């Protein structure tokens, strides 16, 4: 029998989207992109429709035998794409999901495989002794990314620290082996089988609605899981590409621009 | 007798405890109630009361009734904002001090839309028109008139209406927000401009005084009780 | 669900215990000179400020009280020996009955007058009390006098007062003593009084105090500068 | 066993608790009762029962069977009270040691209403009119006839009747006085005067005595127990 | 499940009246006064119908632009009016409720703002270091009130005491900021709207009846939010009257009169 | 609704424990000169005078008893060691029974006679009692004697008795001792006792003591004048 | 819930009488005298009907001025009254309830007042510092009865002590003040209006049966509450008689006859 | 768990009381009873059985 009041006590093929195709997929937790719910608010949204929601491509990287990784941020990475750019720096609060599309074509003759993995709340470590002392500017690089790096090179210089990133590629740039980033939603791209990636991200976080510009709800890690080769040649270079497309965005609380000051 | 095993927490006090105790006068006559006008049943009802709000906090006019007049004039800078102040109900030196600050400054958390009220107290033959706007956190505070009509903002003619009245909607990402200062949970700024001007005719005066008061609508919540530091106390009665 | 005001009640915004009082006894071989042997405490809260500024947001009140007394007790020096443990005895004395003169005058007998006896090292020690007022409700503000001067009074001291006072005793008063007999060793302690109100109802609200306390009164004396600088279209 | 939390008050002796205890006797065969008359079932049934005033507590009268009697004369000065009280019934001195008295001493708060009486103990061929007047406070006490009339008055008459009755009503701003001296539950006063005059014949004595008694109503109340200050000792027994 | 027995053990236009007539109102608490109901009382009362529930006008006050406010006490206030007076001074208790009508006229050209304020048991505070020695004639002035001011000017004298308030206008004389005193009930006079004032006040006390003489119920305040002004003059005065109805009075405890002695 | 009446019954008036014991007991060294290591105390309640006077309102009474005992204790030296826990014995001997002549005699054994024992520290002792009286009820006052003279008595001894009193010995003693052996230093201690009668009747009202109680009858020697002055046309 | 067994545990006009006829009356605490119920007792009873239930006329006394008063002890009084007395001394246990009658006869011209009161276990103080000292002999003055003082004097003897009582008018000899002896049953006797008084006195004790000879279970006080007055005249004396009639007389416990040595 | 407040009297012993306790020895075969003459059930039985007076007392 329960004897105090509160609770507490009580013991215990093609895509299409908007102007845009691409010619299996993965559902992250099995959940698709959905627009928030009349139980659940906080004035009238703003919710373009085809303005927004369509297929972005950033600029193309290039894999060798000595790359060692790339990763990207969300919604970061489009802040400067289109009106989903101005609507997001027009507006206090932001909601969107995501269709994730990477592209890598080769040859039969080439070997490789790619991991690509999709974290939600994605922190990297420092490069330095001080705790937390990364600057805005370096951790919000925008469509051209950061790179993981097979040593930590902690920073020596004491006038002028850098304050940057220093991501290590068998630990995923936050402490933890990288075997077990399976764990998270990811993809695999076999050279032998397969040339490209799909995923499909919905809004994760602990509130509805959250500001995109302080916060990144979303990161992407390509890492070369095995290492490029081609019959026996010393050198090797091919691209790989990565397209966005947003999916289901709201927008509330209109106001003047914001401009972040980027170096 | 009866088995019995002791717990944690036995023969503590905790000072929020709801137990019972044995009474020290029993079978007392009681003096019944009266119907007394004016029962409070909520305190969140305090909260929803107007009072003023001490816009100018100059150093020559803090602590006196000045602080509660706002100056206008038909000879002002149409460029420059004529008050400015931030969505800070408990923190805010304007805000904190008021009644529902008062009430706030007793608990952890909050939640709700706002109202603000404005009255001009010129001459009936002075007339303008004026625009008071709200900018939801995010982008730089506005500086001018053009930034801050982006923003929630209401136009009001003095000459038809004397008093004005803004209702600020209850707009954020997390659910409450903190009684303190904090940028994670920063709600806005909240600004005023001339629209028009303010224009008299002869043998009128020329400068005028405006008030400001600001209330909680009906959807307003508190969490988290907490004591307050409004009140001190240095030495113990002797 | 929406968000509710559960805990903006007043029975919420006063189940809480608030210090009201300390109190010294000390316990030693009596002397000719003056003691601590026995002490007498006027019931009031208005010895502490934060419940009284939570109080005073309204004028009239109507409340049954719950007290609470916690005990410490040390030594004040090493080369007397020491102390087996100590029984206190708290009485409380209504207007009228008599007061003691002594830590062990007949009054202590407590015959009518309710008493506990408490020993150290146990739970703090709780009561429970009903509404005792004589009116309807209590007065947190009374703007009055207790007598009238008349032109008939052969002096002015006849009808003088003191204003905003209704009775010179009210409520009466917590004697508290040591019953044990005195060691070698004197031992000091104190006794911390904590109030809680239940069942409360209130009427007519008023603004909240805004510069510190003087007296029982409302009187103001220093400190009357509140409000900090802040610019006029600063955010 | 059980699981159990103890709570604060554990271990502690209240004077005035309830509880159950242990039998040191168990199978005792108790006497009987019988029916003995003289039961009392309520104190205020002994604050009932009319009990003698010791008016005059002069210094060569007091503690004497004369402080129990009032003079009254054929000469006496007309424009002058008789006797003068104030209603305080467990605080002034005439009225504190009355059974009255003793019993509300014993309590910190009264209320209800009084019956006074007054007897006459002269010879059957004195005539005369007295009246007997009860005054509330707030202002001057009376000190004339023409001041005492304007309060609630008697007027008795010897001759018809030896005994006279007046009743005093309840009538105040507080629901319960308290039993000590205060203003602020202050009762009122008493007085009496001489209507006409004691005229008396030849052969027939010229002074007589009164006697003074009080009572209380069936709507008497009190509250708050309390010890006394009536009693008292000094050393205990060896 | 409650153990103990001790319910306290258990754990948590024209207005016409009398012969008197005067051409939007505030009801306080909204309570219209009425008289005592049967189900409380403590004799026969006596309840005068119109030679008390009257307007009696007070002494008019000049406002100009160096007044800091003025307060008045009831039933202080109209001790000497009529047989209402007569009534309060012969009987041990009283009960009554008001009317308040403040009258300003002004012209188009001027400006200005006046609050008033009905306070329920309104203390003052005193001018001098001992605490609660004002005396009872300094503390009932009667129909001329008094004053407030800007500054708190201890009394020096240590012979002579004057005993007497020291209010101070932004403190509403009595330590709380004026800006809360719109929590009490309150009306507003601004000389470009409006140019009279109405409130009615119940009978509020802990006790059903009380003396009228020892204790006052209801205080007024009039206080100027704006500073007077008339064109480019230099001095303005005008006029400020105010006027007070009783309504639903009774009287018991008839006696001999009562005489204070002020001054 | 209207006053009541509930707290002047006669169960209220009487629902508090009212001390009427103070005993003292030491431990320490036997020794051939006198000691207090046990001692008698002879139940009654006229050794003080609260509960005396309240009951003596009424001439018969009918109630039973609610004992409750306090115990305190302290040291008297230092230089001598200290001491553990100790163990009070309290035992109760009718009229007729064996009384101790030793603090370690047989009589303790307590076959028959009840007894409590009490560890220092722990809470007051409580026991309750029934209605023991060999009539119908109490009687507070006796106006008689026990042995009427005759005649024919050889002198005049055979035949003398003590005015108002019914029998020698009544109701009893109570005996306390400390169980523990003697540390080598002495350690003082005081039991209080507090009664409240239950389940009470009264009969015949009697008015109440005026003047200072002297003896266990109704003699005054001293303190015959109470009443105090006052003018007879003063207010 | 209650735990323990025992109950102590659980938590809390001419009247005539046989041949004799006396030419309001007062019952005291309301109950007539009854004989014992079949429901309480402890022999065959004896129950004289007229031989013993009769008016018994006491030695008249003397009222001047400086009288204080006198008392008497039942059944102490009657005990040399014909058979009554017999059946006292011939008998163990005794019972009897009684009806006094007062009377005392003055002229109009006459004034004064007495207070007659019936005390129930009346005990009185005694006249020396030990305590309860006095004697069976001085404890029983029979008819003649004793009377009261108006100072305590102390004995001096300490050869011889007296042993005898010292009432004290204004204490009722008990230490009580005289006003509240009109709680006990009383009468009052005032030349004015009447000239007798008749009180009924019914059995009271703790026990149904009680002996007679060591036990008194009445006693009747009588004091001047006003002075003795006639015209202007320096000395006045006048009559008072003692009548007392028992009622519903028992006795039990046959034996040979008891002989108290009184001096 | 439960909430408790212990009362005055805790701890105490009385000889008198009439409480239970455990048992040192569970799950005893006690040896069944049998009729046994002369039983016994009240202390008065005994003062209703006849005995010799020893009335003279002399010292011899
Ligand atoms: C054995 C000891 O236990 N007895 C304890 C006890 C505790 C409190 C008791 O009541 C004291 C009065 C309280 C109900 C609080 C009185 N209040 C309420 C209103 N008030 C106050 C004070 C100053 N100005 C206005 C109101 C107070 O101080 C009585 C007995
Ligand atoms: C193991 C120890 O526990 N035993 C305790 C105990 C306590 C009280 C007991 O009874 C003692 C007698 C009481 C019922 C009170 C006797 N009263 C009532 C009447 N009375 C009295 C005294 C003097 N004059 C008249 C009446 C008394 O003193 C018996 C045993
Ligand atoms: N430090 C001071 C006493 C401090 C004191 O009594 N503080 C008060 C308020 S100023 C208090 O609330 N004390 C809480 C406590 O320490 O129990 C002294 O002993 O001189
Ligand atoms: N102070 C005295 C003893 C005082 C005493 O025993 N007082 C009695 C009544 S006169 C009492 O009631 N004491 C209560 C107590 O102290 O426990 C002494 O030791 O010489």
């Amino acid at each position: 029998i329960n004897y105090y009041k509160d609770s507490a006590s009580n013991a215990a093929l093609q895509l299409t989207i908007g102007n845009s195709t691409i010619t299996n997929s993965v559902v992250a937790y099995g959940r698709w992109p959905e627009f928030i719910r009349d139980d659940e608010a906080n004035d009238q949204p703003t919710e373009p429709d085809v303005a927004t929601c369509r297929f972005y491509t950033l600029d193309t990287v290039m894999w060798g035998k000595e790359s060692k990784g790339w990763w990207w941020k969300l919604p970061d990475a489009l802040r400067d794409m289109g009106l989903f750019g101005q609507n997001m720096y027009y507006h206090y609060l932001g909601r969107s999901g995501y269709t994730v599309h990477v592209q890598c074509n080769a040859s039969k003759f080439h070997q490789g495989a790619l991991g690509v993995f999709a974290i939600p709340e994605y922190c990297l470590a420092g490069d330095s002794d001080k705790q937390r002392y990364t600057s805005y500017a370096n951790a919000n690089p925008g469509e051209k990314g950061g790179k993981f790096y097979s040593q930590f090179n902690r920073d020596t210089a004491v006038t002028s620290p850098k304050r940057e990133f220093c991501p290590v590629d068998y630990l995923l740039g936050c402490g933890v082996l990288l075997g077990n980033a399976f764990v998270y939603p990811h993809q695999i791209i076999n050279l032998r089988t397969n040339n490209s990636a799909t995923i499909v991200l919905p809004y994760v976080n602990a509130m509805a609605i959250d500001s995109m510009v302080k916060h990144n709800n979303w990161g992407i890690a390509i890492l070369p899981l095995s290492p490029l080769d081609f019959a026996q040649e010393s050198s090797v270079e091919i691209p790989i590409t990565v397209t966005i497309a947003p999916m289901c965005s709201e927008f509330n609380g209109l106001r003047n621009v914001t401009a972040p000051k980027f170096q | 007798g009866l088995p019995v095993l002791n717990t944690p927490g036995s023969n503590q006090y905790l000072t929020s405890d709801n137990y019972q105790s044995p009474c020290a006068i029993p079978e007392f006559d009681v003096t019944p109630p009266i119907d007394i006008p004016g029962e409070v049943k909520n305190m969140m009802e305090l909260a929803e009361i107007d009072t003023m709000i001490p816009l100018n906090l100059e150093n020559t006019k803090r602590n006196t009734m000045d602080m509660y007049r706002v100056t206008l004039s038909d000879s002002a800078d149409l460029s420059q904002p004529i008050l400015c102040f931030s969505l800070s109900p408990a923190s805010d030196p304007r805000l904190s001090h008021t009644m529902l600050g008062e009430v706030l400054n007793y608990y952890t958390h909050w939640a709700g839309s706002l109202k603000f009220t404005f009255l001009f107290c010129g001459s009936m033959m002075a007339t303008g028109k004026i625009l008071v706007a709200y900018a939801p956190p995010g982008a730089q505070p506005p500086t001018s008139r053009k930034e801050a009509m982006l923003g929630t903002h209401v136009i009001w003619d003095l000459g038809l209406q004397s008093s004005c009245t803004m209702v600020v909607p209850w707009i954020s990402n997390v659910t409450y927000r903190q009684t303190t200062q904090d940028s994670f949970t920063e709600g806005g700024y909240i600004s005023m401009f001339y629209q028009t001007r303010i224009v008299v005719p002869l043998s009128t005066p020329k400068s005028m005084s405006m008030l400001g008061f600001v209330s909680a609508c009906n959807d307003f919540s508190v969490r988290l009780l907490r004591d307050t530091t409004h009140i001190s106390q240095s030495a113990l009665p002797q | 669900q929406r968000r509710s005001r559960s805990e903006s009640t007043i029975e919420s915004f006063f189940a809480r215990g608030a210090c009201v009082a300390i109190i010294e006894v000390d316990n030693e071989e009596p002397t000719t000179r003056a003691q601590k042997l026995f002490a007498m405490w006027r019931i009031t809260y208005k010895d502490t400020v934060q419940l009284r500024r939570k109080l005073e947001f309204f004028t009239y009140s109507r409340f049954d009280m719950e007290l609470t007394f916690v005990v410490t007790a040390n030594f004040t020096n090493t080369n007397n020996g020491h102390a087996l443990n100590q029984v206190y005895q708290i009485m409380y004395i209504p207007p009228g009955a008599p007061t003691p003169k002594s830590w062990d005058d007949y009054t202590w007998q407590t015959s009518s007058n309710p008493s506990i006896f408490y020993t150290y090292g146990a739970a703090p020690a709780r009561i429970s009390v009903p509404y005792v007022g004589l009116a309807n409700a209590y007065s947190h503000f009374y703007d009055g006098f207790a007598k009238v001067p008349l032109k008939t009074d052969a002096n002015d001291q006849i009808g003088d007062s003191l204003y905003s006072a209704m009775t010179v005793d009210d409520f009466g008063v917590l004697a508290i003593r040591v019953v044990n007999d005195h060691n070698p060793t004197k031992v000091t302690s104190k006794v911390r009084i904590y109030m809680k109100p239940k069942h409360v109802r209130v009427w007519c609200p008023r603004p909240p105090r805004a510069v510190p306390y003087y007296g029982p009164g409302v009187d103001y004396k220093d400190n009357l500068n509140p409000l900090s600088e802040k610019g006029l279209t600063t955010y």
